[PDB]
């Protein structure tokens, strides 16, 4: 749940 | 530990099509989200595409309409469908998989890259 958030935030930061 | 491995690259004619795959050697770890980068001959590494854990997808402006990112969850593989290539797409393509669990610890992982040429 939190891990999901982390992964996604790593990917969204890229932009 | 794990080693991401890109494949499906290679030579292709202008107007052609390719499908890149990215996976962990031996399927020992799942990939729930990932993204594709590319590096042109004399340019800066840039993001190309992204897919989150939820399924949400984002692309660079120079590839929207042409590329499609996706994943086969049963084989922990992520794909990049590349259509209507043009010489601007000539580059080395890298695979990025964040926060992968292995041997007691999370870590980000990169592939060694794959050549794509449009002549």
């Amino acid at each position: 749940a939190v891990e999901r958030y982390l992964k996604d935030q790593q990917l969204l930061g890229i932009w | 530990d794990v080693q991401l491995q890109e494949s499906g690259g290679g030579l292709v004619q202008p107007g052609g099509s390719l499908r890149l795959s990215c996976a962990a050697s031996g399927n020992i770890v799942s990939i729930d989200a990932a993204g594709w980068f590319r590096q042109a001959p004399g340019k800066q590494r840039e993001p190309v595409a992204t897919i989150l854990t939820g399924g949400a997808t984002n692309y660079a402006d120079s590839v929207k309409g042409r590329f499609t990112i996706s994943r086969d969850n049963a084989k922990n593989t992520v794909y990049l469908q590349m259509n209507s290539l043009k010489p601007e797409d000539t580059a080395v393509y890298y695979c990025y998989a964040p926060m992968i669990y292995y041997g007691g610890r999370y870590s980000d992982y990169w592939g060694q890259g794959t050549q794509v040429t449009v002549s």
